């Protein structure tokens, strides 16, 4: 097996729209996962939250969707609850709270997309694993 | 007044605030009003444990006990509806707060008895016509006394209620149906009765204190056992203020 | 239930345990040292000393 | 000497949602009811029937629109105390 | 690997608990301990065949006299510990003694867990635990352990054996 | 300098310095050379690696803290506004290196083997008393000047970092220091145990400042004091005058300070700011009993009330004493006091009321910051327990400061160990192995 | 199974085809039997362990509500204990004894999970209470079930080693 | 850094490790001599 | 990139080269 083309195949927008990553940008694109998001995020859960993960069919119930990159994008700007009722970018780390999170001041517009790539790309790479937890390690 | 740092290490943060012996005051209720209970706190000074008498015709008898878990006793910061009865009887319902303590105290013998010092779901009253809360008014009352441990708690074999095995693993062809006690465990929950008496009133700041004297019972385990019953005595503060 | 030694020490007088309960039914009360507990302390180690004096002589 | 939980498994509860019982992070498998829906259903808790849930006050059209939706997912059973105390409908001990 | 060898024989054999292995372990240790409470006394009991603070130059391999004082260090630790060596030709043999027959012990352990016959168990706490609730020792959370270590690793340690274990029948304390 | 004439094999070399000023002078002033270099390589190293909007915990650094503490480039809430000023420190400490360099080589190498003959000042004995005490001394002039130094940076050039400082931590100029001796030598008799904490229990800036004036005039008094002195009949039968002698007890305070240090970074959160160095074990897992009794009490649960699987509250506990504290395992650390918790304290400890509706979304940042960077790590540097799969490249400054600071105690207690029993035997003259002739236990009557 | 299949081929009922399989055969596929289930310090015969084996109790076939027949996962010899799984043909996990009950998916009143006997003393009975369906399920790790007399020697429900076994051992 | 002094980027990523090197000298220095 | 190594080298080797120096000129060593 290898990193081809049509697992680096992710949705784009709401409506079925598709792009292909490259495999530069889905490594760097964990980068910057393990730079900004890893500390909560690690293997796909969330340590301060573990009801929510990262997995791409729990991010599709989500309101808004975001089981699409600019679903992901939007959030990393405006983040919301589950629901979508309330916005958290109060307490979860984002450009309109680069202020109080540092780390999201220097996300380029490019960057936001390799970040959100890598979550949809890891759960069709390491399956059950990606937001499972320490039953899967 | 006192903060953290001159409390701290020192047992009175386990104590329940007292009133001045000046306190032998009255507080007015108003039928037109709503009031609430915005803190009480129960500071326990006695566990008595009713023995179990041997088998025959005995009058059961409470015995002293020691405790053994220090001072972790007191439920604090309770509140909840204080209504007022249209026959004028007052009616505290309480609805949040530390309304519970485990407590483990040791018999004559060596027997330990764990119990859950509670008040939760606490429905106690007065007496008819309460135009004023003096130092002749008593509270009296019920509550739900749940299972000392919750659905979750494991035993040393792994067994339980909502989480662990079954049966005695250890004991693999074994007859089940005699440890059938100690592989089901079952969720108890009891009422208890508790008389809060008061002694000090301050009709200024609305603040009153006394004694009170529950009576519930102890942990069966999961139901492994039988419970006894503990009577629990001490002091109580209270601090009462229009909604 | 078959006790020898108990009865001599209840008949001098200890009547009281560490444990808390006493012979005569009561509970609550508190013997000291002096207890059954405290008089078999006592002998066990009067018998150690006593070792080590025979030892010496 | 029964189980009361794995007793419980046997009626709707090992089935669907149950809006008197079940934990609140189980309003996270449909859409649109956590956290907000979930917290107003658990803290209006008990109901006698499933389409109580509509009657709980405060409720916006939107809200009982999505309610509605997923009045098939929900059902109600006799209130567990097993399953409600300690918080357990907050917080049952279990995480990933 | 060999972790895992060692990690495997918990969970499944009780290792530990095997009289044998403690007598091994007693053999390994306290041959460690003769190894080193012996080169540090003749290291600090030596004559003094020199004047060089590097008292290794004062020794000869043909000489006939002892390079340390076997009175002398017979007497420190009769008075520290006790007692004391005081035939060299007995000390040296329990040297080989101690360590040789503490891995003969544990090597007739591992010959009984060739036929899983561990000491896995105490009958009489058994009995007592499964029907007593309330009764707890550092025996029976170890097996809690034990229950733990192969029901996690089993299905990865023994592929062979196709093991599926669902999250729910995984034997989990709370929270964690 | 060979084993025949030295009596020392070159395993054990630098033991023959013992009786020559001059070379030893040079031995000493170069491993300062060291030191210096060390401290300032690693600044630059440091700075070059340094990410400003990333935190100082995450980048692996210790040097960097240091300095921040003292109030250089750094602002509000720990943020760094200016990395020049860790430059500078890093290239003077630098500089200075080679000027210790070139005496250290120089009084090593070439510089005249004894001090004895070139000056009766500099030139020593270690068995004349009069002539240690005297340079004791100087040093102790020295150790007390420096602790004026950090006195005089926090009153009068800019202050330190209070991590306590109202509104959120910031740079105070500290105005008044305690000078009470009941609280300052209050904290020399402290308990060393839980809830007490010896000297490691400091809290505030104002007893470390006074602290400091305390040790500082002490020093320069007991500084004077030695070099006007000469050591009484009681001091001179009781210790070993001897070279290797003052080494060892040198090495047995080295040793406890080590251990000191060891509790400092792992315990303080004031003269170690979590804002630099992340959170201590305590403070972690107690954000995350307070992480929880958020994300929970936001669902609508009622903490307060919230029986655990033992009976113990869930969330909200008593103290032995009867505090109120968080539940669960963090029952052990209800001793912790940091900025971002004590607004929700009370008189009798946690108060619910504030915990119900005071809350602030900083409190809960800070909170979920400090549980997701708890001082847990690999050798490795992979972040969290052992079974945490790689993912974070995480270990905690603290753990790196507590963990090498307690390897180099212990063997410097070896070094104590090792040194003294040998300036024992030597000053006594059995360092060399028994006299065959004159074996001591021979004359001795037997034991039975 | 080779002589049972034999038996449905023949024309049997799956009560008779069960029923012809011998006891002493049934007996020899126990785990009970196993020599490697011993301890070293479990002394005594066999008999002091699951007791003295009676009668047997018949074939325990497991069905779901939807009908479909589900197989036991058995004990290998390395366990101590055994956690309870039921799969099909395919070995597709489709019930079990959960551990925590929270997230129970495969739980035996889930999936409505019944026992009926074939041959032995419990021939063409059935079982559906959850509770007695589980005991049946927890002895069918151990392979055949079987009844034993566990007051004559007060046995203690704890495996012992075969002569088999010790022989090798010694 | 600043970027004026970000030329000796790879010297400064050396520097640190330098010390040690003066523990290692001491036995080239040692095994020059022989070991005397 | 690699001028990485190339500090190393002539660092390293400043070390060695003192002694290689002393030696040739049979110096105080
Ligand atoms: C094996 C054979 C041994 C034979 C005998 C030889 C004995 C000595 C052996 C020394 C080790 C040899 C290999 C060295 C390679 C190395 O280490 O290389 C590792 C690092 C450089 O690698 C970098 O290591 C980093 C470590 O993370 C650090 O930096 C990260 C990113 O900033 C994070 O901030 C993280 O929190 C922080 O810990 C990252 O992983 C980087 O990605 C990675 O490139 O070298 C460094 O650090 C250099 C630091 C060394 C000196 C400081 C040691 C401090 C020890 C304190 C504790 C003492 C007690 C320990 C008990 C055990
Ligand atoms: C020569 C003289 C010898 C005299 C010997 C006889 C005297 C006893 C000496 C101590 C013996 C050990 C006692 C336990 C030490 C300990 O638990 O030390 C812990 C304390 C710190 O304690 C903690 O101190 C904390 C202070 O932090 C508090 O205040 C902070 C302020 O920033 C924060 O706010 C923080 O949140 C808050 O909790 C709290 O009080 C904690 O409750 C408390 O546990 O450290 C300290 O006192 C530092 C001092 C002890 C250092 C450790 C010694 C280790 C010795 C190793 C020996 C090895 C032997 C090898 C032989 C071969
Ligand atoms: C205090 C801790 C402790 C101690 C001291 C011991 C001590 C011992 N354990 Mg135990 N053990 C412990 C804890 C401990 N254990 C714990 C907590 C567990 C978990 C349950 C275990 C699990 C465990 C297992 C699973 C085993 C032991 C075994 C042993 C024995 C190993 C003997 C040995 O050296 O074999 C080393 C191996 C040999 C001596 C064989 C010969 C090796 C040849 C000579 C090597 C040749 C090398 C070659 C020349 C060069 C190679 C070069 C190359 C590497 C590059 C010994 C009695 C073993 C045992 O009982 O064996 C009978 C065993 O299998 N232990
Ligand atoms: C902290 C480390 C350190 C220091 C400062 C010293 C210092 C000293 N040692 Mg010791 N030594 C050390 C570690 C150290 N040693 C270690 C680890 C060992 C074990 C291998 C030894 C083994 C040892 C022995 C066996 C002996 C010494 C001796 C000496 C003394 C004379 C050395 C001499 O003449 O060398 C001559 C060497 C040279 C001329 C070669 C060049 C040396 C210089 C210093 C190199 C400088 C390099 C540096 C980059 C220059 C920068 C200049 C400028 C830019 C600042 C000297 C005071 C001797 C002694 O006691 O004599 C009385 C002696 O016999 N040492
Ligand atoms: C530990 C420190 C120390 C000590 C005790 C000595 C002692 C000695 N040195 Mg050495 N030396 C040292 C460090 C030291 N040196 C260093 C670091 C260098 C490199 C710059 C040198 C370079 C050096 C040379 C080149 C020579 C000596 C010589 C001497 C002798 C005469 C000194 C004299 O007359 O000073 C007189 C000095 C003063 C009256 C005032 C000095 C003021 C100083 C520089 C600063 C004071 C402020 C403060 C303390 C600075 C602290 C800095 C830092 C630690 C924070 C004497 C044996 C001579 C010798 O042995 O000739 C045969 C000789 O030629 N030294
Ligand atoms: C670096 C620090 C240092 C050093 C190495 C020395 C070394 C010396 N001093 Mg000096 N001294 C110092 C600082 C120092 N002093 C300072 C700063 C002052 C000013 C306060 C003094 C005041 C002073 C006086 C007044 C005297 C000395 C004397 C001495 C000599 C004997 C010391 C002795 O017996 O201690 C060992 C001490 C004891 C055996 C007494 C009991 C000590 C107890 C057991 C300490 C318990 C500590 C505890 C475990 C941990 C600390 C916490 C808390 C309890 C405090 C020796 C030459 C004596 C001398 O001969 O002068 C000529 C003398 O009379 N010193
Ligand atoms: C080859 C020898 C052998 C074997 C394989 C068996 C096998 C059997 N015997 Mg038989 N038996 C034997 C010899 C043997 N026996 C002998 C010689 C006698 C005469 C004394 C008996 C007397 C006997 C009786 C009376 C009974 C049996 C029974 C049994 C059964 C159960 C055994 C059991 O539980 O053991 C338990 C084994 C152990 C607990 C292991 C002991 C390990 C020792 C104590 C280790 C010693 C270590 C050492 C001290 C340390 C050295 C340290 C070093 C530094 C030197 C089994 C069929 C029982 C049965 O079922 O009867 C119907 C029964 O009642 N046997
Ligand atoms: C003559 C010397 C003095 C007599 C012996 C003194 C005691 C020595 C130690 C004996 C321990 C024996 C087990 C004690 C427990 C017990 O009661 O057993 C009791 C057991 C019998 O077991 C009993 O059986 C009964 C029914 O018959 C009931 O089931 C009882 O419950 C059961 O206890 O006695 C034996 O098994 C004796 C035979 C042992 C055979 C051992 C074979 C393996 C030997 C390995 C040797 C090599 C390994 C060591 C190398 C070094
Ligand atoms: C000095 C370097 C670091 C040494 C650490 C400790 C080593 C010695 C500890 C001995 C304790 C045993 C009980 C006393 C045992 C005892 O009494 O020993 C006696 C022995 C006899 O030496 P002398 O008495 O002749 O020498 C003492 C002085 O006078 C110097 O000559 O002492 C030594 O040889 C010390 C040698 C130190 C220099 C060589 C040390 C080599 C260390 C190797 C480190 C390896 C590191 C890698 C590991 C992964
Ligand atoms: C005695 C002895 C010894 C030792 C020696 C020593 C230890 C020495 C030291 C020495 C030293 C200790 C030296 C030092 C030096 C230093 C220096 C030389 C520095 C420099 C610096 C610089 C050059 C800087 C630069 C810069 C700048 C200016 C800015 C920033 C950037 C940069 C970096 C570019 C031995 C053992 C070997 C052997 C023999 C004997």
């Amino acid at each position: 097996a290898e990193l081809t083309p049509e697992v680096l195949t992710v949705p784009l927008n709401s409506e079925g729209k598709t792009i292909t990553l490259t495999e530069k940008q889905y490594l760097e694109g964990k980068r910057l996962f393990q730079y900004a998001c890893a500390s909560c995020h690690v293997g796909g859960i969330t340590k301060t939250n573990p009801s929510l993960d990262l997995r791409t069919e729990t991010l599709a119930l989500a309101t808004p969707p975001r089981d699409n990159i600019e679903g992901l994008v939007d959030y990393m700007k405006n983040p919301t609850t589950y629901d979508g009722e309330q916005e958290i970018a109060e307490v979860h780390p984002s450009l309109r709270s680069a202020d109080i999170f540092p780390k999201m001041r220097n996300l380029t517009e490019k960057d936001l997309v390799a970040i959100a790539g890598h979550i949809l790309v890891e759960p069709k790479i390491l399956g059950d694993k990606w937001g499972g937890g320490k039953v899967y390690y | 007044t006192l903060t953290y740092d001159d409390i701290v290490g020192t047992g009175l943060a386990n104590k329940c605030p007292t009133l001045d012996d000046t306190a032998r005051g009255a507080y007015p209720i108003d039928s037109s009003q709503t009031y609430r209970i915005a803190r009480l706190c129960l500071q326990p000074t006695t566990f008595l444990v009713k023995e179990e008498p041997k088998n025959k015709r005995q009058e059961a008898e409470f015995v002293p006990t020691k405790l053994v878990t220090r001072e972790t006793t007191s439920l604090d910061q309770i509140q909840g509806e204080l209504k007022v009865n249209s026959d004028g009887s007052l009616t505290f319902v309480e609805e949040d707060g530390i309304d519970f303590q485990p407590v483990t105290v040791q018999m004559a013998g060596g027997e330990r008895i764990p119990l859950l010092f509670t008040v939760k779901n606490l429905v106690a009253s007065t007496q008819p016509n309460v135009t004023s809360i003096t130092t002749s008014t008593d509270f009296k009352g019920e509550f739900n006394v749940p299972s000392y441990r919750t659905a979750n708690f494991l035993d040393p074999k792994g067994r339980g209620l909502a989480s662990g095995y079954d049966s005695a693993i250890a004991l693999p062809q074994a007859k089940e149906e005699e440890l059938a006690r100690a592989n089901v465990k079952r969720f108890s929950l009891t009422k208890g009765q508790i008389s809060l008496n008061v002694a000090k009133v301050d009709g200024r700041t609305g603040e009153i204190a006394g004694t009170f004297e529950s009576e519930q019972l102890s942990d069966d385990d999961m139901g492994a056992h039988e419970p006894h019953e503990v009577k629990i005595q001490g002091v109580f503060y209270a601090s009462i203020e229009p909604a | 239930q078959g006790m020898f030694v108990l009865p001599f020490m209840a008949r001098l007088g200890v009547t009281g345990s560490w444990s808390g309960w006493s012979i005569t039914g009561e509970t609550g009360i508190d013997p000291g040292f002096w207890s059954f507990e405290g008089v078999a302390l006592a002998h066990i180690v009067l018998s150690g000393l006593l070792f080590l004096a025979a030892c010496w002589h | 000497l029964v189980n009361v939980v794995d007793e419980k498994l046997g009626t709707a509860y090992g089935e669907k949602i149950d809006l008197n019982n079940t934990n609140i992070a189980a309003f996270i498998q449909y859409r649109g009811l956590y956290p907000t829906l979930a917290k107003l259903i658990v803290k209006n808790a008990p109901y006698e029937s499933v389409e109580d849930v509509l009657n709980i006050p405060g409720l916006t059209e939107r809200q009982k629109q999505i309610l509605r939706e997923n009045l098939e997912h929900f059902t109600v059973t006799e209130v567990e105390t097993a399953l409600v105390e300690g918080g357990d409908r907050y917080n049952n001990g279990l995480y990933k | 690997a060999i972790f895992r060898f060692l990690l495997f024989f918990q969970g499944f054999h009780n290792w530990t608990l095997n009289p044998f292995h403690m007598m091994g372990v007693a053999g390994v240790l306290g041959g460690a301990l003769l190894c080193a409470i012996h080169g540090a006394t003749v290291e600090n009991t030596l004559f003094q065949d020199g004047e060089g603070a590097s008292t290794f130059r004062a020794f000869n391999p043909t000489q006939a006299e002892e390079t340390y004082s076997m009175v002398t260090a017979n007497r420190f630790w009769s008075q520290i510990f006790g007692i004391a060596f005081s035939n060299k030709r007995w000390l040296h043999f329990f040297m080989l003694f101690v360590p040789v027959t503490g891995l003969w012990m544990s090597a007739i352990g591992v010959v009984g867990l060739a036929l899983n016959l561990r000491s896995y168990d105490f009958i009489s706490q058994e009995i007592r635990a499964a029907e007593d609730p309330e009764f707890e020792t550092f025996y029976t959370k170890n097996l809690l352990l034990n229950e733990g270590i192969r029901a996690w690793m089993a299905p990865q340690d023994q592929p062979h054996e196709n093991f599926v274990f669902p999250e729910e029948v995984l034997p989990r304390g709370n929270a964690l | 300098r060979d084993q025949e004439s030295s009596g020392f094999a070159w395993w054990a070399g630098n033991a023959r310095l013992i009786n020559l000023s001059g070379k030893l002078l040079g031995a000493h002033v170069a491993h300062a050379g060291l030191i210096v270099f060390w401290a300032g390589a690693m600044t630059l190293f440091e700075l070059a690696h340094f990410i400003p909007e990333k935190p100082m915990y995450e980048q692996g650094l210790i040097l960097i803290p240091h300095i921040a503490t003292l109030g250089w480039g750094v602002g509000p809430g720990g943020e760094v506004v200016d990395t020049f000023p860790f430059f500078v420190v890093g290239v003077v400490h630098l500089i200075s290196s080679a000027v210790l360099g070139f005496g250290g080589v120089y009084h090593a190498i070439r510089g005249p083997e004894t001090l004895e003959e070139y000056s009766s000042f500099f030139g020593y004995d270690w068995k004349d008393k009069n002539k240690m005490t005297t340079i004791l001394g100087f040093h102790l002039i020295v150790l007390g000047i420096g602790a004026l130094l950090l006195v005089a940076k926090a009153m009068f050039f800019g202050g330190l970092y209070d991590t306590w400082a109202p509104g959120g931590g910031d740079v105070r100029v500290i105005t008044n220091p305690t000078l009470d001796p009941r609280v300052i030598f209050g904290y020399l008799l402290k308990s060393p145990f839980g809830g007490e904490g010896w000297i490691v229990s400091v809290n505030n800036l104002e007893d470390v400042v006074g602290g400091h004036i305390w040790i500082g005039l002490i020093c320069i008094a007991g500084g004077i004091w030695h070099i006007l002195t000469t050591p009484f009949g009681w001091a001179r039968r009781a210790f070993i005058w001897s070279g290797e002698a003052y080494l060892s007890y040198s090495l047995g305070a080295l040793s406890m300070m080590g251990f000191i240090a060891t509790c400092f970074v792992w315990f303080n959160n004031t003269v170690y700011p979590s804002e630099f160095y992340g959170p201590t074990g305590p403070e972690a897992s107690q954000a995350q009993a307070m992480t929880f009794l958020i994300r929970d009490q936001k669902l609508g649960a009622n903490v307060g009330s919230a029986q655990g699987p033992t009976g113990l509250g869930k969330y909200l506990m008593r103290s032995p004493t009867g505090e109120i504290i968080f539940g669960g395992e963090t029952m052990r650390f209800w001793d912790f006091r940091g900025p971002w918790l004590e607004p929700l304290r009370g008189p009798n400890g946690l108060d619910l009321n504030k915990i119900k509706n005071d809350i602030q979304p900083w409190q809960e940042r800070r909170a979920a910051e400090y549980m997701t960077h708890a001082p847990l790590g690999s050798l490795n540097s992979v972040g969290g327990v052992a079974t945490e799969i790689n993912s974070v490249n995480f270990v905690s400054p603290r753990s790196w400061l507590a963990t090498s600071h307690f390897v180099l105690a212990f063997f410097f207690l070896v070094g104590h160990l090792w040194h003294a029993g040998r300036a024992r035997a030597a000053a006594a003259g059995f360092e060399k192995g028994i006299d065959r002739e004159s074996e001591p236990v021979l004359s001795m009557p037997s034991l039975d | 199974n080779r002589r049972v299949q034999a038996s449905l081929a023949s024309g049997a009922t799956l009560e008779e085809a069960w029923s012809a399989i011998p006891e002493k055969l049934a007996f020899y596929d126990y785990i009970g039997n196993n020599p490697a289930k011993g301890g070293l310090f479990r002394t005594g015969p066999m008999n002091k362990g699951d007791g003295i084996a009676q009668a047997w109790k018949g074939h325990a076939v497991f069905r779901n509500k939807e009908g479909e027949e589900l197989f036991v996962r058995r004990m290998p010899a390395f366990f101590e204990s055994f956690p309870v799984i039921l799969t099909d043909k395919n070995g597709v996990v489709k019930a079990d004894i959960p551990f925590r009950r929270a997230e129970s998916k495969y739980s035996f009143e889930q999936q409505g999970v019944t026992v009926s006997f074939y041959g032995g003393e419990l021939n063409g009975q059935t079982f559906t209470d959850p509770p007695t369906v589980k005991s049946y399920a927890r002895k069918a790790i151990f392979g055949e079930i079987f009844e034993f007399d566990t007051e004559t020697l007060n046995s203690d429900g704890i495996f012992r080693t075969s002569p088999r076994g010790w022989f090798t051992f010694a | 850094l600043p970027e004026a002094y970000a030329i000796f980027d790879p010297l400064v990523d050396v520097l640190p490790v330098i010390p040690v090197l003066f523990l290692a000298l001491a036995f080239v220095w040692q095994a020059a001599v022989g070991f005397r | 990139v690699i001028a990485q190594l190339t500090m190393i080298a002539m660092i390293g080797i400043a070390g060695p080269m003192i002694i290689f120096l002393l030696a040739v000129r049979r110096g105080n060593l």
